[PDB]
């Protein structure tokens, strides 16, 4: 009951899924073969970790996940990797030809040939759930599959599973690791098409993660592996309330109630601390106050923007590890006196707190130090529209010359879909301005 | 995997094609007998792109050899790696093309094209997921120019949703004496603008100047020119042949490099280039962007870059590569169009070429390529002005309207490059 | 109050069904419109190429006449 199905789309979605499921197994004591010697409920159960893992009679704990990509080489690494025995072959779906960084190919030309099979596999997972709560969809904005196929999948999921909640982890493009000039096109197209079908989306700015890895972990040139291990810690903090239970544990859907004031305004800003190397952590024990203070440093945000130049509509603190409410309250009191936190006049100014007691863990051979306590802040700030503005500006520069548009029209798309998508983004930016203006 | 079918047509096409297969066979550990004898699994990870695996663990190039005379292909078969090619993939006639585009495109070439199309189908039908074709040819002769573009059109009819890529050798009076080459080149470029997705412009004038001025070769030979071409072709195909994130297939390369369908003519470059009678990441970067290192006789500082792909090869600091690539962009921002943000993409491959520890390959879509087409147009009009040497072509059934139409199309292409060079954002 | 309670839940059901229905129809239109557009672009490409094939035959026919 309360099961969650994860869907990982394209290279970024799949590789981040690899990092997340590896971390989940370590957090829950699940071996690479799927066995879990602590779970005495063989073949089933209603434990908290059963929201993300089903169980076979042979004692294997199987991720409630589907991996999908339009070319096979990334998922082939899952099929032969360390955690190959975790998944059954039917959960790993590949085509032969990818979307070539072209939204039109992922949504139409190539995606249409595999969408029905993907839905059949998702249905197989859903049929095993006694009370399915919804979906978590991992994908890039910039790739042709991550953009085009995700939006097709989200559209089809709304038809097949009505209003059942769909949450996103979306990889926002960064020039330091980008592979396509047309990523602004793909980002605007998928954001427009998915907007009405997503209940909540956590954007992850690759440049913000890149900068955190360079600054806080002393990594000269972060790789996807560096980025994804940090991303999985943030994803784990967000999903920890679903996979663990406790008396201070606040469910994610309760945070979601505070985080989404209007359907379209559903993009929380995530901030995570502490991100520290083992050589630096060996001296310091970072307190509740220190990690809480770090949540209001813009350098620790998952999306580059300036919340000091926006207004807050919600502020959530998700703690994990050795944390008690007494220390949280004292830390929050200090923050309110010394920090720039302005709310809109129509919402309460308090902070919503959840504490999950199992301490965080790290994958062996990683760069993050294992700490006794961590925190993820989820805030709804109007400042996150700055990320849309940067994308919208790159879109406008290219589209004014119709640069690269022929690649999309050649696959059946019309120029009207570009302008329709761009106008929706303009209205979204104006929506963020409107929500932040004082009442009368 | 994602197979590429290779075709080489005419004298120049088969000679540069043979050198390309020699170079990449060494890189992938394939000997002249087709057996693998390398020491790295990275050599075999994407070997399917260019090689079929036959019986006995042998690797056979997915290559088709075409010519209207047997001479060049006989020397290929008797060449170094002549035994690696499939014997059934040699398709040749006897009449020749006489350096006549009309003969290659309309008469003798049309006589043979169906036999070439038969072997193309067999290679394509044995592909798990064919991505497209690469053609090597010259534009100044008859077979590679006329029949090569005929092959492009006929293949495109049967594979309309596959990528068509060419390595096209542009003529120059510094290498070739024949007077009709501006005609043959202009007729060929007219076909390439319409029916190819990406074309590497291999300019014989640039190859000559590099050999003469830079390499200090007093009398450059075709072997010297083709030595530059094989190094360039190995560089620009590295992303297709080895595991990588950037431009890993023909379609992703085209989506990154071609903002408008007709402007798909690339200026390639290579570094280092120095004479034999005598390296840091910053020096590699500055050289690869220098006009002297370009394989098209165009100065990029006379125009603006639409898109650029840069590939660094060897063991080096990626952080340094990243810094130097952003350095050259910010310092020369005038020469990159502002309305295509982040238009320069960089890849790094750990395995370097045979004789170098570090190298760099440049692929530029610059509006300065119009200098190449202006040079050809100037030579074309100097002859067409006086209807000179036209009887070779009208005798094969062509009308003067086809020359006028081809000339106007290339002048239109030049105007298009100038339009986007002058375009602004604000 | 009982009739208001049944009207509320009927409204919730009708809104959910109408969201599903309109998402289903819009996607069907988009996929059909995209299918028609891409096939029309391929057809224009092949017709241009076939115009080149006939031109190759008029050239060969014109050479034969001048003999
Ligand atoms: C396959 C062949 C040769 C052949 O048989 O083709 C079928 C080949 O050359 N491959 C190379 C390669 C490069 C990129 C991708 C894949 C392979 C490489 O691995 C190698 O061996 O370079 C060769 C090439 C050289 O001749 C030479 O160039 C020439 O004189 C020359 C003459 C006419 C045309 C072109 C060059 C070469 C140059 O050229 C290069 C390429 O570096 C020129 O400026 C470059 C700087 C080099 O320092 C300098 C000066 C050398 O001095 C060096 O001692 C040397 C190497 C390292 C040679 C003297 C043997
Ligand atoms: N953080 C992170 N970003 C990634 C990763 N892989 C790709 N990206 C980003 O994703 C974008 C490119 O999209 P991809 O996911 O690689 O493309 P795709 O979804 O497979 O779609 P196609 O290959 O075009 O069919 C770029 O912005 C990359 O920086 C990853 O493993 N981690
Ligand atoms: N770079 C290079 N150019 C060549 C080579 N052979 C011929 N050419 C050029 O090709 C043009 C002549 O075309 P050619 O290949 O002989 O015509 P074809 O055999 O009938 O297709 C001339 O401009 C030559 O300079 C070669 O091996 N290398
Ligand atoms: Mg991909
Ligand atoms: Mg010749």
């Amino acid at each position: 009951m309360r099961e969650c199905i994860s869907i990982h789309v394209g290279q970024a979605g799949v590789q981040i899924g690899n990092a997340c499921w590896e971390l989940y197994c370590l957090e829950h004591g699940i071996q690479p073969d799927g066995q879990m010697p602590s779970d005495k409920t063989i073949g089933g159960g209603d434990d908290s970790f059963n929201t993300f893992f089903s169980e076979t009679g042979a004692g294997k704990h199987v991720p409630r996940a589907v991996f999908v990509d339009l070319e096979p080489t990334v998922i082939d690494e899952v099929r032969t990797g360390t955690y190959r025995q975790l998944f059954h072959p039917e959960q790993l779906i590949t085509g032969k030809e990818d979307a070539a960084n072209n939204y039109a190919r992922g949504h139409y030309t190539i995606g249409k040939e595999i969408i029905d099979l993907v839905l059949d596999r998702i249905r197989k997972l859903a049929d095993q759930c006694t009370g399915l709560q919804g979906f978590l969809v991992f994908h890039s904005f910039g790739g042709g599959t991550g953009s085009g196929f995700t939006s097709l999948l989200m559209e089809r999921l709304s038809v097949d599973y009505g209003k059942k909640s769909k949450l996103e982890f979306s990889i926002y493009p960064a020039p330091q690791v980008s592979t396509a000039v047309v990523e602004p096109y793909n980002s605007i197209l998928t954001t427009h098409t998915t907007l009405e079908h997503s209940d909540c989306a956590f954007m992850v700015d690759n440049e913000a993660i890149y900068d955190i890895c360079r600054r806080n972990l002393d990594i000269e040139r972060p790789t996807y592996t560096n980025l994804n291990r940090l991303i999985s810690q943030i994803v784990s903090s967000i999903t920890a309330s679903l996979r663990f239970d406790g008396a201070l544990n606040v469910d994610l859907t309760e945070f979601q109630t505070n985080l989404v004031p209007y359907p379209r305004i559903h993009f929380p800003l995530a901030t995570y601390a502490p991100v520290i190397s083992a050589e630096k952590a060996y001296h310091e024990q970072l307190s509740v106050a220190e990690i809480t203070n770090a949540c209001f440093e813009p350098a620790n945000q998952m999306v580059k923007c300036d919340p000091r130049h926006g207004k807050y509509m919600a502020c959530c603190l998700l703690y994990r590890g050795d944390v008690v409410p007494k220390d949280v309250n004292a830390a929050i009191a200090t923050i309110k006196t010394k920090r720039s936190i302005q709310f809109v006049d129509w919402c309460p100014t308090g902070f919503k707190v959840g504490i999950n007691y199992q301490p965080p863990t790290v994958v062996p051979g990683g760069d993050l130090a294992k700490v006794q306590r961590a925190v993820c802040m989820l805030s709804n700030t109007t400042a996150i529209a700055e990320a849309w503005a940067r994308l919208d500006h790159k879109f406008d520069l290219m589209y004014a010359k119709r640069a690269f548009v022929h690649w999309y029209v050649g696959e059946g798309m019309e120029e009207g879909e570009f302008s329709e998508a761009r106008e929706d983004m303009a209205a979204l930016e104006k929506d963020y301005e409107e929500v932040g203006v004082d009442s009368v | 995997m994602r197979e590429i079918v290779h075709i080489q047509a005419g004298q120049c096409g088969n000679q540069i094609g043979a050198k390309f297969w020699e170079v990449i066979s060494d890189e992938h550990g394939i000997d002249p007998t087709g057996s693998y004898h390398g020491d790295s699994d990275l050599q075999l990870e994407r070997i399917n792109v260019y090689y079929n695996e036959a019986t006995g663990n042998k690797y056979v190039p997915r290559a088709i050899l075409v010519d209207l005379e047997p001479g060049t292909m006989d020397s290929v078969r008797s060449g170094p790696f002549g035994q690696i090619f499939r014997p059934d993939n040699f398709v040749f006639g006897q009449s020749g093309a006489g350096n006549n585009w009309a003969k290659g495109h309309y008469t003798e070439g049309a006589e043979l094209v169906d036999s070439v199309l038969d072997v193309v189908r067999k290679e394509s039908e044995s592909c798990d997921c064919l991505q497209g074709f690469q053609l090597t040819h010259s534009l100044g002769g008859g077979t590679g120019s006329g029949m090569g573009t005929l092959l492009i059109s006929k293949i495109r009819e049967e594979y309309p949703d596959r990528i068509m890529n060419t390595f096209s050798v542009m003529p120059s009076p510094k290498v070739s004496d024949t007077v009709v080459e501006p005609y043959n080149a202009t007729l060929s470029v007219h076909q390439l603008v319409e029916n190819t997705d990406e074309t590497y412009c291999i300019d014989n004038e640039a190859l000559y100047d590099i050999c003469f001025r830079t390499l200090k070769l007093t009398t450059p030979t075709y072997g010297d020119l083709n030595h530059l071409v094989s190094a360039t072709m190995s560089g620009v195909t590295t992303c297709l042949r080895f595991p990588g994130q950037l431009n890993a297939d023909l379609r992703k390369l085209a989506v990154n490099m071609v903002p408008f369908p007709r402007l798909h003519f690339f200026m390639p470059g290579f570094a280092p280039l120095t004479s034999r009678g005598s390296l840091t990441v910053p020096e590699l970067t500055q050289q690869m962007f220098d006009s002297k290192n370009m394989m098209a006789a165009c100065d990029p500082r006379h125009g603006r870059y639409l898109t650029v792909a840069a590939i660094f090869r060897g063991r080096m600091s990626m952080k340094e590569v990243d810094e130097q690539m952003l350095n050259v962009q910010n310092k020369n921002s005038s020469y990159f169009v502002e309305w295509i943000p982040n238009n320069v993409k960089t890849a790094v491959c750990d395995i370097p070429p045979r004789g170098l520890k570090m190298s760099a390959t440049f692929i530029g879509n610059s509006t300065a390529i119009q200098e190449l087409f202006k040079r050809i147009s100037e030579q074309f009009t100097a002859m067409f002005r006086r209807k000179a040497f036209l009887h070779w072509y009208t005798g094969e059934g062509m009308d003067e309207m086809e020359f006028t139409e081809a000339e106007s199309n290339m002048n239109d292409l030049v105007s298009e490059y100038q339009q986007y060079q002058d375009a602004t954002a604000d | 109050k009982r009739e208001h309670e049944r009207e509320v839940i009927q409204k919730a059901i009708e809104e959910n069904n109408n969201f599903i229905k309109m998402a289903k129809e819009k996607l069907a239109q988009k996929m059909e419109s995209n299918k028609e557009n891409r096939e029309a672009h391929l057809a224009a490409m092949l017709e241009r190429l076939q115009e080149k094939d006939k031109h190759a035959e008029e050239v060969r026919k014109n050479k034969e006449l001048k003999e």
